[PDB]
């Protein structure tokens, strides 16, 4: 693949706990994405899995939904029970276990004891998709947010609020992902969180306007 | 830092210096007097309608007779201090429908019947200047019986039993002992301060005023229109300071903004552990038996008896410092107001 | 509340008074399946220590009461849970585990512990809310000749952590060479058995665990229990049990725009404020009911023994736990004059009482 | 020691308050100080005579 | 040579700030109020400075006691040398006894015994077993060292609130007696006191 | 024996932090005693309602 490398440009929140609350000023321990971090502009046209690191920001700013589905697992190699997601249309099929072709899977569009499976409403929904990913207490959180943009050249500046879509029990044990590559270029964007302290801004609805980074600068040290 | 600019006075075996003008300059000067009176019940504070925790809590003795001791002694207080500083006065003195005082304009301190609480210009100034806090010394349970809107401040005070009582005298009755100060010692001079009320011309009154300070009283006689012009200039220099500047009124903001932070702290301790395993009471009383729930509720009462004893203690603490305030206020307006005062930079 | 027979002229603050809720809400889910629990506490075997089947439990009413007729624990060892309180508390997510361990490897199931099974197989996390079952196995699953079968690792390179399994029959070595299965000096036993006899002390006899994780979150109403739900009320001070949250207040119409995921109410001092109903979706505010302080306005008693009573701040229609409103609440018992005076006993925004002649009455005036 | 600060955040905002104390005293006293020495505008000298 | 109470104190977490004037800056407004009493009299103090000779001075502020000025004017030099002989005993009177400032003494060592005191709290057990926190995090498991650190926390915690509460109590009554010298400052020096024992 | 040392502690030092408050304000009151003995009993007083 192609690393071009680019900014974060103040986006990367989401919503950390389903409570409402409005016109208050809240700070909260959580795995929130670093502002004005480094991300990296992955060209796909040439790729091993990345690795998972406490959470991932997964973003694309395809239109014609060319990014389609993600696997997730240990090993990756038939040998952990791993991870598979797939956007099967206007449908969402997870499987705990594995199938595993070859390393890039390359399914062809053109189990030993399954735990759990899933079926759903279609995932995916001028165009910033992003998907946080995060595993916590075994727990796979899933966030989006449809943004209409009006610049197709890196991450647009702004602000917006991501919300959880579905919440997922299962997992066990994942450091590895790779993003689906089945032909019928390409621009993913991602990115790694950590550990932080951001303090958010509600308006008189429940919708983070703005938000400070709050280990940036001394400012925001004084803003915190 | 610089202290200020380098002067060299041109001292000399027989040389002196006299003035041959003056000039009127009228200040600002601005102390507080009373804070916010409050009184906090314990068992909706700690407990929130639990028997259990009520129960927990009747072993502890008599802590929270002595702090509802100390926060009414303090709300008493505050009462003692408004009517120390404002109630000198024995009867309510009125100024004359004529407004000739020899040239000098009264007219932005004087009353005006066009609004309904009688207050001047400046007073008006002064009330619009504060922004106040929520504060509810009114009928506040009236306004959220209903919840609407959003959540409030003052609103969520109240829910955990925390209520502010409404001062003994309201703002039109100190408005009114004000203009009672104002007319006696327009009228009369500092006779109305040692017993009945003596009228006086101004002129002859401000020219006792310049005799009681080494200047001879033909000297306002032949320059009583620049004195009547420099006086009127700097009322209005004041109004238009008032009016623009919205920075010198802070001791007073600041005695609001104290007394809404140690009550929005005392609100947010509630929120805490203490090293329970829930910092709600409901949570604990269904998950466990009894000894394990008895236990976080002891925790739960201790954390939340030194909160309450750590807001009593800072209220006793800044009662004494407004209680000193006041008195200082109380002597300025006996000395100043009621009299000419012979003591320098007082 | 002076503790004394005697009290003097003023305004005394004597208690507060605080308004009884007249009948309970409760609106516990409808949930028309019940769960076996036969599946989970007698199977012909359960599991080594990492294959413990994760049996998650959802969507079906769990009776808590029959649970003493199956395999002879000797209590239903909780940590954060009291069972009998089961019947009424719900969780959202019910999860079972089951496996074989040794006599001195059953204190490793509580929360917060080292040791073996604390480190290289099931660890249970130090905020574990749920429930752990065992008891002594030299009954069923204690086949002579060492029962191979329940078989774990002793020694491990990272530490494994909870709902971390690990089903890998591969090698663990260290320290000199590649060693690919020479047993001897260097490719030590990668998995070994515990070897479960009759003939072993009782110290390290085998015992079957059942773990059960009554977690608890703010999710949606997913599995509770058997309690009989009741019908709705509205817009007067009564007790509810909207979810989980209970308490008591009024309920209002409501004027802030919740977005579809947020469900809850948290408030600055974390109290619930505006919370959804679980079945027909309304997303309504709380508010509690009325309460203030009451204060009692008297003469001295060797003038008379009439008194007058000043509810503390309230509209003067909610008085129950002569009528004149004021600023500082509403009085009871003193007749308002359009007269004045010099203040004897102070109330409130310029308000007095006194004691006077005009037959002699307690008098309010300005 | 990372233990004894994840206890002691569940106490409150107790360090906040005696923080803010201590701070509100620090002021005070360079309050006092100016307040009681400089109450000149100027910084006059004496003469050279004596 | 030695651990200092200072190096203790500094280590332990508290920190002694600096004022903002220094004693150069403190001693230059002294000289400056000095500079306009001897020369300007009190009219330094309501508005411009006004130059006067200093026995024109003495004379005014003999005629506002109740003297008349030919007093002095005739007894100029008995003034001068009674003054001279007064303010000559000062230095005798401070060079030798050291019990006129136990006021500033009793400031110094109130705030330092109040830091040596907040400073030997930190080796007390308050009923745990050990007042040194990593032995108790190296020689327990992590519930029973949970409950000694609980016991800790609440020990020092109530150490720090009552040397909080100490130092406000403490900081009144020196800005008590700071507004005293504030007024004693304005109407002593920059002017002539009527009130008796003032 | 910890549980009742732990209140009477508590309790005493309730009890000598009201003692300190009220020291302050009678020391105040004391204070203000002596200037009024030296002004209006040693002299005359020009100073009004004092
Ligand atoms: C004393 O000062 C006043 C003002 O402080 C002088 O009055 C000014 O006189 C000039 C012309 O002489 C006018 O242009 C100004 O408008 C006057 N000002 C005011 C406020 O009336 C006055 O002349 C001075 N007198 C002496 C003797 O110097
Ligand atoms: C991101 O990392 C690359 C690595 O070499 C670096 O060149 C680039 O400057 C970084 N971008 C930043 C810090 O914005
Ligand atoms: C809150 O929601 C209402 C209803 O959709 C909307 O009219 C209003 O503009 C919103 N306020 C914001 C987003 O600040
Ligand atoms: C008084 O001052 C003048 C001017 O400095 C000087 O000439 C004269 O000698 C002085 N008088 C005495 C007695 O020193
Ligand atoms: C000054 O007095 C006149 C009355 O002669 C009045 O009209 C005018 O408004 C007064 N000035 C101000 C600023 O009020
Ligand atoms: C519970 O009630 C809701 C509507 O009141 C209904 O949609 C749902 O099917 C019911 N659940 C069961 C298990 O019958
Ligand atoms: C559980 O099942 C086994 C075999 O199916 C049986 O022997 C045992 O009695 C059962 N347990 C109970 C409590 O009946
Ligand atoms: C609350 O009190 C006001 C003041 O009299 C009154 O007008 C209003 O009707 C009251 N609200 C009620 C009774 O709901």
């Amino acid at each position: 693949r192609t690393q071009s490398y680019t900014n974060s440009f103040t986006r990367g929140v989401y919503y950390p706990d389903k409570v409402f609350r409005s016109s208050v000023l809240h700070s909260t321990q959580d795995l929130f994405l670093p502002f004005f971090s480094n991300v990296t502009w992955f060209h796909a046209i040439h790729n091993p899995a990345l690795p998972f690191n406490d959470g991932v920001y997964f973003a694309s700013t395809e239109k014609s939904n060319i990014i389609r589905g993600w696997i997730f697992g240990t090993t990756l190699d038939s040998k952990t029970q791993s991870l598979l997601i797939v956007n099967n249309a206007t449908n969402v099929v997870i499987k705990v276990c594995e199938f595993q072709f070859c390393n890039d899977p390359f399914l062809d569009v053109y189990a030993n004891n399954c735990t759990f499976e899933y079926v759903s409403q279609p995932f995916l929904m001028k165009n910033l998709r992003e998907f946080v990913f995060k595993n916590i207490d075994g727990y796979f959180k899933i966030y989006s947010k449809h943004t209409p943009i009006n610049l197709e050249r890196d991450l647009p500046q702004g602000f917006s609020a991501l919300e959880p879509l579905v919440d997922l029990p299962i997992g066990i044990n994942i450091t590895r992902f790779q993003t689906l590559l089945a032909l019928h270029a390409a621009a993913y964007y991602v990115g790694y969180l950590q550990p932080r302290t951001f303090l958010l801004k509600y308006n008189e609805n429940g919708t983070i306007t703005d938000a400070v980074d709050c280990a940036l600068d001394p400012l925001s040290e004084t803003k915190c | 830092m610089s202290l200020g600019a380098e002067n060299s006075v041109a001292y000399s075996n027989n040389s002196i210096a006299i003035p041959t003008n003056f000039t009127i300059s009228v200040t600002t000067e601005i102390l507080p007097v009373s804070m916010t009176k409050t009184s906090v019940d314990c068992t909706m504070y700690i407990c929130g309608d639990s028997t259990e925790c009520s129960n927990l809590l009747l072993q502890y003795g008599s802590f929270c007779t002595q702090l509802k001791r100390a926060l009414t002694g303090i709300a008493v207080e505050q009462d003692k201090n408004t009517q120390e500083v404002f109630a000198q006065v024995k009867q309510i003195y009125k100024t004359p429908p004529i407004k000739y005082f020899g040239g000098f304009n009264f007219s932005q301190i004087l009353p005006d019947p066009s609004k309904p609480s009688k207050r001047s210009f400046i007073e008006d100034l002064l009330f619009n200047k504060v922004t106040l806090a929520d504060a509810g010394f009114i009928k506040q349970y009236g306004d959220c019986l209903g919840d609407i809107a959003a959540r409030d401040l003052i609103c969520a005070q109240k829910f955990n039993g925390l209520t502010v009582l409404p001062p003994l005298l309201t703002d039109e009755m100190i408005a009114q002992y004000t203009s009672a100060l104002l007319a006696g010692t327009i009228t009369s001079g500092w006779t109305f301060g040692a017993g009945a009320a003596l009228q006086i011309p101004f002129a002859m009154q401000m020219a006792y005023r310049f005799n009681g300070i080494g200047v001879t009283q033909n000297v306002l006689y032949e320059n009583q229109k620049l004195i009547a012009n420099q006086f009127n200039s700097a009322i209005g220099k004041i109004q238009d300071s008032l009016s623009s500047t919205a920075s010198a009124l802070g001791k007073l903001q600041d005695v609001v903004n104290h007394n809404a932070q140690a009550l929005n702290t005392l609100v947010k301790q509630l929120s805490s552990k203490f090293g329970a395993i829930s910092s709600v009471l409901n949570d604990i009383l269904s998950r466990l038996d009894k000894v394990e729930a008895e236990v976080q509720i002891d925790r739960l009462i201790t954390g939340r008896l030194q909160s309450l004893q750590t807001y009593v203690t800072q209220q006793l603490i800044r009662a004494a410092e407004i209680r000193a305030s006041a008195n200082l206020a109380a002597t300025k307006m006996s000395e100043c107001v009621l009299g000419q005062s012979k003591r320098v930079d007082f | 509340t002076l503790k004394s027979f005697t009290v003097e002229k003023g305004i005394y603050q004597t208690s507060n008074f605080r308004v009884q809720p007249t009948e309970s809400i409760v609106r516990f889910p409808n949930i028309t399946n019940l769960c076996p629990f036969h599946e989970v506490f007698n199977a012909t075997t359960f599991a080594s220590v990492y294959a413990w089947n994760r049996k998650r439990i959802s969507n079906c009413v769990a009776d808590y009461s029959v649970i003493y007729n199956f395999a002879p624990f000797f209590a239903f060892k909780c940590y954060g849970v009291s069972p009998t309180k089961l019947n009424d508390l719900c969780f959202t997510n019910v999860y079972a585990d089951s496996f074989v361990i040794r006599g001195n490897e059953v204190s490793q199931i509580a929360p917060g512990q080292t040791g073996n099974i604390a480190d290289y197989n099931y660890k249970l996390p130090d905020d574990f809310t749920g429930c752990v079952i065992a008891w002594n196995s030299n009954k069923l699953d204690s086949k002579p000749s060492g029962n191979y079968n329940y078989l774990y690792r002793l020694l491990r390179k990272s530490k494994l952590k909870p709902f971390e399994r690990d089903i890998s029959t591969e090698i663990y070595q260290a320290g000199n060479k590649p060693c690919n299965g020479v047993a001897g000096p260097n490719c030590y036993s990668p998995l070994q058995s515990y070897g479960f006899r009759p003939t072993y002390g009782v110290g390290h006899q085998p015992y079957r665990v059942v773990v059960l994780s009554f977690e608890l979150l703010h999710a949606p109403a997913t599995v509770c229990g058997p309690k009989k739900s009741t019908n709705l009320v509205k817009n007067k001070c009564v007790n509810f049990n909207f979810n989980g949250l209970t308490g008591t207040g009024v309920l209002t119409e409501s004027n802030k725009k919740f977005l579809p995921f947020q469900q809850f109410g948290r408030d600055i001092a974390d109290t619930t404020d505006a919370v959804r109903d679980p079945q027909t979706l309304e997303i309504l505010d709380i508010t509690p009911c009325s309460f203030g302080g009451v204060s009692v306005i008297t003469p001295g008693t060797n003038t008379s023994n009439q008194v007058a009573v000043l509810y503390q701040g309230v509209n003067c229609t909610e008085v129950p736990v002569n009528v004149f409103q004021t600023r500082a609440g509403c009085l009871i018992g003193a007749e308002y004059v359009n007269n004045s005076y010099e203040c004897d006993i102070p109330i409130g925004a310029g308000i007095c009482a006194s004691y006077q002649t005009q037959s002699q009455s307690i008098i309010a005036y300005t």
